[PDB]
RNA sequence: UUGGCGGAAAGGCCUUGGGUGCUUGCUGGCGAAUUGCAAUGUCAUUUUGCGUGGGGAUAAAUCAUUUGUAUACGACUUAGA
RNA sequence: CCUAUACUCUACCGUCAGGGUUGAUAUGAUGCCCUGACGAGUAGGCAGGCGUGGAGGUCAGUGACGAAGCCUAGACCGUA
RNA sequence: AAGUCAAGGAUGCUGGCAUAAUGGUUAUAUGCCGCCCGUCUUGAAACACGGACCAAGGAGUCUAACGUCUAUGCGAGUGU
RNA sequence: UAUUGGCGAGAGACCGAUAGCGAACAAGUACAGUGAUGGAAAGAUGAAAAGAACUUUGAAAAGAGAGUGAAAAAGUACGUGAAAUUGUUGAAAGGGAAGGGCAUUUGAUCAGACAUGGUGUUUUGUAUUUCACUGGCCAGCAUCAGUUUUGGUGGCAGGAU
């Protein structure tokens, strides 16, 4: 039910690390620069973790773009769902985490009589 | 609210292609496949077997058969691009092939819900088969062991180089 | 936990060099023991087909002392004691079987091949 | 450098295949005669054979020609160097100089 | 690789799109880069880069300077123009009977401009009379006789007025200044 | 199945006799299709387990005790129906 | 004959420069679109953003039908 | 001539599967590569110094007086 | 007019238990020093103790049950309960380190799209419907476009024609 889009490609689908964060455990591994002065990664030294730069940019048709084509967009209730009534095939909802069941069910009530994507609807529902 | 809103949607409405500018002229198949040529088919069902080519069809696919009495190939079609045109030609002047075409050969297609849990000819292939086999056979018999050629199966032996092997 | 131990030849028994016999860990763990026979044959268990199944050991906090060294120094002297559980199951007979359908997914071709063999066999 | 004196051929192949002008600072491939009838056309050049003409027969619009086209990006020779080791003059077994009329061979690899 | 002979991925040097975020200054701009857009007059082009300017690029222009360059001969009937304000005279006692285009007019100027029988005039109207700067005339005000200039450039034999305080006697009037102690500059 | 030969890591080579199957040495008859225009299109051998039904045989070692030709402890050397 | 992050061609990301585009209907003129070139980097400078505590406004926002927190070789977005 | 075209960027036909099959993640294996970070230094993997590990805390702030620049208000005045 | 003391008040774009006064608690306390002096740490069960009666193993502590409670994944070592570090279970690898990058195999594990409007009523609930297709993944062939590579062959021109 998606719009066309081209072939999705990421350049680099593998997260960046920050270097040491498999040797230390105080060394987490969201992404810091090595700003030292005898630093291989900062010096770019063969065999060594890559870097983010501009170069790995996800193409601008494609951005934000999650598999199914759509661009995600988080709702609480039905006012918020309302919004994207004429945007079906452009984007999906997502109900927030914070929603209760009782309001996640009528969410969904409106969402599928609206023909509206929802990108979880397993949330706290119960079997 | 949760996520607050874009300023302005992305429009909907699908554009249209540019007009594109690629006709389709006819293929032009290469110069060892004639009317009447031995081939040998590579890949398939029948790999190995060696098969008359009778006519080039609409959609570049080449009409061949066995014949099916010699080595139990039928009237098929087969592409031009998984052949090896040997020089053995045997002349198919007198039969009436222009009967077949890409409808002639059509599959019937499958629904969904019929899945094969565990597991029928036209009779009018058959009989076409017979009627084609049948003045095939009077020319292979002009010819000496072109039938027990064309019943045995072909294979790489060793010491067998195809750069240098002449079909 | 064995390093720089005495060997010994009882170790034979279980491929090993080194054992010790540490009395004081046996007296607990075998009254833990029967403290849980007690509990099975309570529950009304079978108390002959009782094998030990779960047995762990954790560490509790600490209790700490001191040690006087020399040149007017302080260290500690702590004993690092255990919390000790284990749960005795009867030994049950086999599992089960009738494994998954193992949906089959088979091209147009393999079936094919599967049908000319049954033609070509008896 | 490496330099020589080009052949019409080589001029034509040159001008023909990586034909690019310089348009207000732009670097614009040339695919047509209007480019140059409007950019050359105040000293009657009008085609790409027209330039192509003033540029081998040296005429007295040589420079604006000239600087009209863009510098060539030609690509490493497609059958190598011909020797085994480059910045020697080609006199010395090398690549450089002037090798006054084997450079159409070398442009025409590189092209 | 490539041998540079120029720096890469340099500025222009040059302000568009001004640093305020008036709104209507906003709006004149949008009007002016369409008439430079598509009128193909200077002028227009002219007003959009001076409306761009910061303050001290924008110096006051006064009724007095208004009055001086419309009596140039030829020039008694123009549309004084002034991107930036207006400020009114009191070294002046007649005026003429002129229109002016600014963005900003003092009371006092406007009372003067009115007073003697002309018109104060916004930039949007400039533009629906004159899209294309017919007969007008565009005038700046004295950018080098700010304070700040006074001390730009200052070095030895420059006289070039040292940044400082508190004057007077005693105040940097000493060696350095006069030959009878030590040097002068 | 008879008779040999082979010890370098032989574990394989040769041979007698009969049985049984095939033979494209030659001439015939029937069959193949639909895996749909290709999809390795699955054919090998390596180990283990579990069943049947047919043979075959019914032990030691260690700990403990002991010895002192031995020994830090292990180990070693001995003994004990 | 082999192959460098070098050269050629193409795509994509970003930057810079030059341009086009207020016309009606529908949104965003800092918007959209076209063209060309360029992209190493310590000290350092500047710009655009991410995140935390609290304050004004707004979403008549979420919430005991479970907020915040914490765990999760489960998933998605973003170069980060 | 109608029109056609390889003329300012790929269309046409056909098959299989429609599922973890492609793919993603993760662990392992294999080929090649990969010295320990931070720091002072002309030069650090150094037989130069700090660092056993982990949580939390932790370092260009505020003020008086000013320079340049920018924004705003008024403007020969301005500053309640 | 001043007022970091005292008494009495009202407030805060302040801090929120390693912060804020040293001190949110029996804090200038415990404690150290001959002495002058120095000087901490330490908040939170639950709405309510309803703080586990009673049975059984144990010498006992306690355990196992039972029970109270909305919840003992709240048991006076008590809100939530991270990491370092540790135990058990499960999985995987391991010839003088381990860990990492590119690529893929193998194993494990996992998201997405597969309806679509549609001639159509072969229809029941008579207007729901009866529906053949739909669209996604992986490929093959033909004719082209751009870039490039490897061949075969033809016609010419020059030299001491
Ligand atoms: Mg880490
Ligand atoms: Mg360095
Ligand atoms: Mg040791
Ligand atoms: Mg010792
Ligand atoms: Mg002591
Ligand atoms: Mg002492
Ligand atoms: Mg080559
Ligand atoms: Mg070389
Ligand atoms: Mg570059
Ligand atoms: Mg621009
Ligand atoms: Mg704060
Ligand atoms: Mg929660
Ligand atoms: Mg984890
Ligand atoms: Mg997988
Ligand atoms: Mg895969
Ligand atoms: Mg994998
Ligand atoms: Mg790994
Ligand atoms: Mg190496
Ligand atoms: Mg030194
Ligand atoms: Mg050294
Ligand atoms: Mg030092
Ligand atoms: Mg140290
Ligand atoms: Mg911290
Ligand atoms: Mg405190
Ligand atoms: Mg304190
Ligand atoms: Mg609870
Ligand atoms: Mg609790
Ligand atoms: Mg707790
Ligand atoms: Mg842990
Ligand atoms: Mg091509
Ligand atoms: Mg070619
Ligand atoms: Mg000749």
């Amino acid at each position: 039910a998606s719009l066309p889009h081209p072939k999705i490609v990421k350049k680099h689908t593998k997260k960046f690390k920050r270097h040491h964060s498999d040797r230390y455990h105080r060394v987490a591994e969201n992404w810091r620069k090595q700003k030292g002065i005898d630093s291989v990664v900062r010096r770019r030294f063969r065999g060594n973790i890559s870097q983010p730069k501009i170069g790995y940019g996800s193409n601008k048709k494609t951005k934000f773009l999650s598999p199914s084509g759509h661009k995600t967009f988080l709702v609480a209730n039905v006012k918020d769902l309302e919004t994207l009534t004429m945007h079906t095939k452009t984007y999906a909802a997502e109900i927030a985490h914070n929603i209760s069941a009782k309001n996640r069910v009528v969410i969904l009530a409106r969402a599928k009589a609206l023909g509206i994507k929802v990108t979880n609807p397993k949330g706290r529902l119960a079997l | 609210t949760a996520q607050q809103a874009p300023k302005w949607y992305p429009s909907e409405d699908v554009a249209a292609p540019k007009k594109t500018r690629k006709a389709v002229r006819p293929q032009k198949l290469r110069a060892s496949l004639v009317p009447g040529t031995v081939l040998i088919l590579l890949a398939g069902r029948f790999r190995g077997k060696r098969v008359v080519y009778l006519k080039h069809l609409e959609d570049n696919t080449l009409l061949v058969t066995g014949p099916f009495k010699v080595n139990g190939v039928p009237l098929r079609r087969v592409n031009a691009r998984y052949v090896i045109a040997t020089s053995t030609k045997v002349s198919v002047e007198g039969v009436n092939v222009e009967k077949f075409n890409v409808e002639y050969f059509a599959k019937e297609k499958l629904t969904k819900k019929e899945k094969k849990e565990a597991n029928e000819i036209k009779t009018e292939r058959v009989e076409d088969q017979k009627v084609v086999d049948k003045a095939l056979l009077a020319e292979i018999k002009k010819t000496p062991l072109l039938k027990q050629y064309l019943s045995a199966s072909f294979s790489l032996k060793n010491g067998d180089k195809p750069h240098l092997l002449k079909f | 936990f064995n390093s720089s131990i005495g060997r010994t030849a009882q170790g034979k028994e279980f491929g090993v060099t080194k054992a010790r016999w540490p009395a004081k860990s046996v007296k607990f763990v075998q009254g833990l023991l029967q403290n849980a026979a007690a509990n099975a044959e309570a529950k009304g268990l079978d108390a002959t087909k009782l094998y030990v199944s779960h047995i762990q050991v954790n560490q509790a906090p600490k209790q700490r002392r001191r040690t006087y060294r020399a040149h007017g120094r302080i260290n500690k002297y702590e004993s690092s004691p255990s919390h000790i559980e284990l749960v005795v199951t009867e030994k049950e007979e086999a599992v089960a079987k009738a494994a998954e359908k193992k949906v089959v997914r088979l091209t147009s071709r393999q079936r094919g091949r599967i049908a000319a063999q049954k033609r070509i066999a008896a | 450098v490496a330099y020589g004196y080009p052949s019409y051929s080589t001029i034509r192949q040159l001008v023909y295949k990586r034909g690019f002008g310089k348009i207000n600072k732009q670097r614009v491939p040339l695919s047509d005669n209007a480019i140059i009838e409007a950019n050359l056309g105040k000293y009657g050049i009008l085609s790409i054979d027209d330039l192509i003409h003033e540029i081998i027969t040296v005429g007295p619009h040589f420079k604006q020609a000239n600087n009209f086209l863009w510098p060539f990006k030609l690509s490493n020779p497609s059958g190598g160097w011909g020797v085994p080791r480059k910045f020697k003059h080609f006199i010395q077994g090398g690549s450089f100089g002037n090798r006054e009329e084997f450079i159409n061979k070398l442009v025409k690899s590189m092209n | 690789g490539i041998d540079h002979t120029s720096k890469q991925h340099k500025r222009s040097g040059h302000r568009t799109a001004p640093k305020s975020d008036n709104v209507y200054l906003k709006l004149l701009v949008k009007l002016y880069t369409f008439l430079a857009r598509r009128t193909d007059a200077p002028f227009n082009k002219v007003v959009l880069k001076a409306l761009f300017l910061s303050k001290i690029n924008r110096p006051p222009v006064s009724v007095s300077r208004i009055a001086r360059a419309l009596k140039q001969e030829g020039a008694a009937n123009k549309t004084v123009v002034v991107v930036g304000t207006v400020t009114d005279d009191a070294r002046i006692f007649e005026f003429p009977k002129t229109t002016v285009a600014a963005l900003r007019f003092t009371a006092g100027a406007r009372a003067k401009i009115v007073k003697a029988g002309g018109e104060c005039i916004t930039l949007d109207q400039l533009a629906v009379r004159a899209p294309k700067g017919q007969n007008t005339l565009i005038l700046r005000g004295p950018r080098n006789s700010r304070e700040a200039v006074r001390h730009f450039g200052m070095g030895p034999h420059k006289g070039k007025a040292p940044r400082i305080l508190s004057t007077g006697r005693k105040f940097e009037r000493a060696r350095g200044r006069r030959r009878s102690k030590g040097f002068k500059v």
